[PDB]
RNA sequence: UAGCGCCGGCCAACUCCGUGCCAGCAGCCGCGGUAAUACGGAGGGCGCGAGCGUUACCCGGAUUCACUGGGCGUAAAGGGCGUGUAGGCGGCCUGGGGCGUCCCAUGUGAAAGACCACGGCUCAACCGUGGGGGAGCGUGGGAUACGCUCAGGCUAGACG
RNA sequence: AUGCGCGCUAGGUCUCUGGGUCUCCUGGGGGCCGAAGCUAACGCGUUAAGCGCGCCGCCUGGGGAGUACGGCCGCAAGGC
C-alpha cells in the first residue's frame, strides 16, 4: 500500500502547491516518555481548491518535482487556523534567538 | 494545581497509614473507587464507602493494621508497607502480557488499567491482556 | 533531573584520555637514545634513578626508565620503549626492554628473567 | 525510665494515666487522675484489696 | 600434559587421605598415618586462620587433584555443567564421573586414576567393540567398556580383575568380571560418590 | 551449641593529656545454621574482652529466619544510613554470592542459596546492620495471609 | 621435552644470607639508614603448564551521566528577582471516534552466528540435519480501562 | 547559603491583622519548642530539609581557572 498522512495547510504562497505538516508521536527509544513530532511535506494540487487553515490528506506519489511526491486526496475538517498561528508564533519566535 | 489524582490517593493512603489513623478521605472518582475495591478484594484495606462532605463527592476509606506488638515501639505491623505509582503524568508505562512484573514472588500485587477493565497482575495474566502500569502494593 | 530535562538534554558519556600519548596507539615503539641522565626520585625515597631521553619513530621525544641493575645505553642506542609509569620520577611515563634492539639484558639474574630479559642460564 | 525498661523486658504495664500520658506505652491503662490524693488512694486501695482476696 | 611428578605431597596439602597412589595410601604409608601435616619447612607450624578464599581455592584444588586434570579442563567442564540444566554441583559431579578414565578405575581395570589413564590412552581398553585410546572420553549409560582381546592376557589386568572378585563395584556400575566387561547405567548421584568436597564451595569460587 | 564467627578487629584511639590511650571494638556474628542469627558489637580495652562482649550482645540480640529449600521467601532492599543492601532468591546450586560480610552472617543463617549487592556506602559495621535489618523484615506466604485475610 | 610467574595487604604460597635511604622494587598503599617475610641470591611453597608473563585497546567492577539506578541548607550543584513566548503537564459526570495502548491471525525478520535435540570426524575443537525463539515494521480483525480528540453538562481549581 | 505551584501528615506557646454567636471558634502573616518522619551529622519538622505530583535551572575529584581563545554587551573599569 502507499503511504498516507494527515496535517493541516500551512502555506499556498506556490503555484500548483501547499505545505502540510504532518503530526507524529512515538515513545522515547530511552526515556518511554511519548514524544511528539512534526514533519512538512510539498503537496501537489492542481486545483488550487485548498487554502490555509485546512486538514487534509496526503497520498504517496510518483515523483513531480524536486521536493513533490505526495498528492492531497481529500479534505477532512476546515478553518483549523488555530494550528496555522501555532506553527507561525513557533518559527516567528527564531528572530529572538540570533546572536549578532 | 494538582496534576495527578491517583497519586495523591496512593500518597494520602500511605500517610494515614503511618501515623495508624482509622479513616481517610479522598474526592470521589469512578477511577479511584475501582482501585479502591481492588485494593479492598485482595485485603489491603478494611473497607471503603462513599460519604458526602460539605456537598462533595468523598470516598471514605478503612485502613487495616497487624496486632499491638510486644517490647518497645509496640505499634502494630503495617498491611500496606509499600505502595508505589508506576505510570506517572509526563511518563506513561504500558506493558503486554508477557512483560507484567511479578511483585515479591507473588507476595504482592501490581494493579493494571487493562482493555477489559481494571485488573491485577494475576488476573491480567490468566485473561491475556495486558495495560497501563498503575502501581504496585506489597 | 524530569524525564522532559533528559529527553531535552540528555546524559553526556564520559571520555577516557590516554596516558601513553607518546605510543599513538602501539604497544611499543622503537627509539633512538639522546641523553642518558640519573635523576632524584620525588620525596620520600632518595636514589638515584637512572633516564633516558629517547626520540621515537612518532615526532615525540619522551623521557624513559631503564629498570634492573646495569645497563649498556649510549649517546645513539637504538631501544625499544615500554608503557608503564614511574610514581617517584616526575615526568616519565614509559619504561624500557631490556635486550630487545641495543640494550641487553641485566647480567647473571637467577629469578625474574621473562622480565629484564636474560636468557636460561647454563648448569653443570 | 521505668516505663522503658518494662518494655525492655517484656513486662506488662499497668498505670494509673492521665491527660498528659502516652497511652500506647502503657498495656493495661487506668485512664484517671493521677493527682488529687483521694483518686490515687481509691485506685491503689480497690487494686490491693483485688490482690488479697485473689490469693 | 597433566601432573607429573610426587603424589602424596597433594595427600598431605589437602590434609585428606586422597586415593591418588592405587594401594599404598591403603597400607599405612599413605604420608597420612606418618607425619600428616603439610610438606615444606613451614609445614609442621601453627598455621593462621584460612581466608573465604583460601578455603573456596582448597576446596577446588582438592576435587580437582582427586580427578588429576588440567585446570582449563576443569572450568570447561564447570562451564559446561552450568550452562545445563539442573543442580550445577549434581551435573558437574556426573559429567566428572563420566570420564573414560575414572569410568576404568571404578570398574576396578586399574588400582589408580594414572594407572587407567595409561591403560585407556595405550588402547588397552575398548568401547563397544571398539578401541578408544582418550582419557577424556565421555560414556554415555548403556555403553560396554571393556578390555581388548589383545591385553586380556596382561598379567596386570589379570591380577586387577582376580583381586575385584567378591568386591563390591558402584551402583551405577555392573561388572562381568569373568567376561572382563562392564556397563555405564546412570549418572552418579551427590551421595554415591564418598568424595570429601562440598561442591558449594567450587561453585563459589568460580562464581567471582 | 552456637558457631561464632569474626567480622572486623579494629583499634580505634582517643586523646589524652599528651598520649594515646586505645580501645577495641569487634563485630560478631552468632548463629546455629537453623534460621537464628545473632550480631554483637563489643568495646573494650583487650581483643579477647571484645569478642566475649560481642558473643554476648549476639547472644542477647538474636533474629529468627524464615527459611524454605535454602532460602529466602523474597526479595528486599534495605537502607541503613548510607549504605544499602539487596538480597533476592536463588534456585538450589547457586551458592551464597554476597561479600565477606553478607556472606559471613547468611552463613549461619542456613541460607544456601542468594544473589546479593551492596550499594551506597560501604562501611562494614553499616552493612551489617542493614542485613540484619533485611532478615528482621521477612514475610512468608502464612505471614501474609494472617495478615491480610486474617 | 618442563617451563613461566608469584610468596607485605589486596591475593594462595616463609625462612637464611648480601645490603644499610646505596644498589634497587612498585598497579595502589608504600618497602629500603646493619635483626628487610616488600631490594639481590638461595632453600621451601603457591598458581598455571607447552605455555607463563609484560605492554596497548574495549567492557565490567563504576549506582563514577543514575531509564532500570544519583544528587543540589552546610560536601560540587537553586538562576539576584519578576512578567512571559515556544514547549512540557493537567479538575468531576456522560456520549461518538479508535490516534496512542492492549489482544488475535498473517507476511517479513536471508544464510551463517546465539539456544535446544540428535548425529559424523576414535573424543573435543569443527561440522551436518531438524526444531524453536526473535526487537521491529506492513496487513486484516477485536477491546475501550487509561492517555488523545470531539460533543454536552458540574463547581471543589482559577477569575470577577 | 533552601526555585515555583498544589495536596496529605500530632500538637504547645508568643505575636500582627480580619470575621463571628466574642472564657472561645474561624481565616491569613511572622517567630520559638517539639509527634510521626527525614538526615553523614548538625539539625528540619503544617512558613519541612517529611510523604507525593508537574515544570524549570544546575553537579560529576582538587588545582591549572572563572584563566586562554572565540563570540556578545559597555565611554571605560568591567560584565556574560
Ligand atoms: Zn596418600
Amino acid at each position: 500500500p502507499k503511504k498516507v498522512l494527515t496535517g493541516v495547510v500551512v502555506s499556498d504562497k506556490m503555484q500548483k502547491t501547499v505545505t502540510v505538516l504532518v503530526e507524529r508521536q512515538f515513545p522515547h527509544p530511552l526515556y518511554g516518555k511519548v514524544i511528539k513530532r512534526s514533519k512538512k511535506y510539498l503537496a501537489h494540487d492542481p486545483e488550487e481548491k485548498y487554502k490555509l487553515g485546512d486538514v487534509v490528506e496526503i497520498i504517496e506519489s510518483r515523483p513531480i518535482s524536486k521536493r513533490k511526491r505526495f498528492r492531497v486526496l481529500r479534505l477532512v475538517e476546515s478553518g483549523r487556523m488555530d494550528l496555522v498561528e501555532k506553527y507561525l508564533i513557533r518559527r516567528q519566535n527564531y528572530e529572538s534567538l540570533s546572536k549578532r | 494545581m494538582l496534576t495527578d489524582p491517583i497519586a495523591d490517593m496512593l500518597t494520602r493512603i500511605r500517610n494515614a497509614t503511618r501515623v495508624y489513623k482509622e479513616s481517610t478521605d479522598v474526592p470521589a472518582s469512578r477511577f479511584k473507587e475501582e482501585i479502591l475495591r481492588i485494593l479492598a478484594r485482595e485485603g489491603f484495606i478494611k473497607g471503603y464507602e462513599r460519604v458526602d462532605v460539605d456537598g462533595k463527592p468523598y470516598l471514605r476509606v478503612y485502613l487495616k493494621y497487624g496486632p499491638r506488638r510486644q517490647g518497645p515501639d509496640p505499634r502494630p505491623e503495617q498491611v500496606i508497607h509499600h505502595i508505589r505509582r508506576i505510570s506517572k503524568p509526563g511518563r506513561r508505562v504500558y506493558v503486554g502480557v508477557k512483560e507484567i512484573p511479578r511483585v515479591r514472588r507473588g507476595l504482592g500485587i501490581a494493579i493494571l488499567s487493562t482493555s477489559k477493565g481494571v485488573l491485577t497482575d494475576r488476573e491480567a495474566r490468566k485473561l491475556g491482556v495486558g495495560g497501563e502500569l498503575i502501581c504496585e502494593v506489597w | 533531573p524530569t524525564i522532559n530535562q533528559l529527553v531535552r538534554k540528555g546524559r553526556e558519556k564520559v571520555r577516557k584520555k590516554s596516558k601513553v600519548p607518546a605510543l599513538k596507539g602501539a604497544p611499543f615503539r622503537r627509539g633512538v637514545c639522546t641523553v642518558v641522565r640519573t635523576v632524584t626520585p620525588k620525596k620520600p625515597n632518595s636514589a638515584l634513578r637512572k633516564v633516558a631521553k629517547v626520540r621515537l619513530t612518532s615526532g615525540y621525544e619522551v623521557t624513559a626508565y631503564i629498570p634492573g641493575e646495569g645497563h649498556n645505553l649510549q649517546e645513539h642506542s637504538v631501544v625499544l620503549i615500554r608503557g608503564g609509569r614511574v610514581k617517584d620520577l616526575p615526568g616519565v611515563r614509559y619504561h624500557i626492554v631490556r635486550g630487545v634492539y641495543d640494550a641487553a639484558g641485566v647480567k647473571d639474574r637467577k629469578k625474574s628473567r621473562s622480565k629484564y630479559g636474560t636468557k636460561k642460564p647454563k648448569e653443570a | 525510665i521505668a516505663v522503658r525498661e518494662a518494655r525492655k523486658l517484656f513486662i506488662p504495664v499497668i498505670a494509673l494515666a492521665d491527660t498528659d500520658s502516652d497511652p500506647d506505652l502503657v498495656d493495661y491503662i487506668i485512664p484517671g487522675n493521677d493527682d488529687a490524693i483521694r483518686s490515687i488512694q481509691l485506685i491503689l486501695s480497690r487494686a490491693v484489696d483485688l490482690i488479697i482476696q485473689a490469693r | 600434559g597433566r601432573y607429573i611428578g610426587p603424589v602424596c605431597r597433594l595427600c598431605r596439602r589437602e590434609g585428606v587421605k586422597l586415593y591418588l597412589k592405587g594401594e599404598r595410601c591403603y597400607s599405612p604409608k599413605c604420608a597420612m598415618e606418618r607425619r600428616p601435616y603439610p610438606p615444606g619447612q613451614h609445614g609442621q607450624k601453627r598455621a593462621r586462620r584460612p581466608s573465604d578464599y583460601a578455603v573456596r581455592l582448597r576446596e577446588k584444588q582438592k576435587l580437582r587433584r582427586i580427578y588429576g586434570i588440567s585446570e582449563r579442563q576443569f572450568r570447561n567442564l564447570f562451564e559446561e555443567a552450568s550452562k545445563k540444566k539442573g543442580v550445577t554441583g549434581s551435573v558437574f559431579l556426573g559429567l566428572l564421573e563420566s570420564r573414560l578414565d575414572n569410568v576404568v578405575y571404578r570398574l576396578g581395570f586399574a588400582v589408580s586414576r594414572r594407572q587407567a589413564r595409561q591403560l585407556v590412552r595405550h588402547g588397552h581398553i575398548t568401547v563397544n567393540g571398539r578401541r578408544v585410546d582418550l582419557p577424556s572420553y565421555r560414556v554415555r549409560p548403556g555403553d560396554e567398556i571393556a578390555v581388548a582381546e589383545k591385553s586380556r592376557n596382561l598379567e596386570l589386568i589379570r591380577q586387577n580383575l582376580e583381586a575385584m572378585k567378591g568386591r563390591k563395584v558402584g551402583p551405577w556400575l555392573s561388572l562381568d568380571v569373568e567376561g572382563m566387561k562392564g556397563k555405564f547405567l546412570r549418572l552418579p548421584d551427590r551421595e554415591d560418590l564418598a568424595l570429601p568436597v562440598n561442591e558449594q564451595l567450587v561453585i563459589e569460587f568460580y562464581s567471582r | 551449641d552456637f558457631e561464632e564467627k569474626m567480622i572486623l578487629i579494629r583499634r580505634t584511639a582517643r586523646m589524652q593529656a599528651g598520649g594515646r590511650r586505645f580501645r577495641f571494638g569487634a563485630l560478631v556474628v552468632v548463629g546455629d545454621r537453623q534460621g537464628r542469627v545473632g550480631l554483637g558489637f563489643g568495646k573494650a580495652p583487650e581483643v579477647p574482652l571484645a569478642v566475649q562482649k560481642a558473643g554476648y550482645y549476639a547472644r542477647r540480640n538474636m533474629v529468627e529466619v524464615p527459611l524454605q529449600n535454602g532460602t529466602i521467601p523474597h526479595e528486599i532492599e534495605v537502607e541503613f544510613g548510607a549504605s544499602k543492601i539487596v538480597l533476592k532468591p536463588a534456585a538450589p546450586g547457586t551458592g551464597v554470592i554476597a561479600g565477606a560480610v553478607p556472606r559471613a552472617i547468611l552463613e549461619l543463617a542456613g541460607v544456601t542459596d542468594i544473589l546479593t549487592k551492596e550499594l551506597g556506602s560501604r562501611n562494614p559495621i553499616n552493612i551489617a546492620y542493614a542485613t540484619m535489618e533485611a532478615l528482621r523484615q521477612l514475610r512468608t506466604k502464612a505471614d501474609v495471609e494472617r495478615l491480610r485475610k486474617g
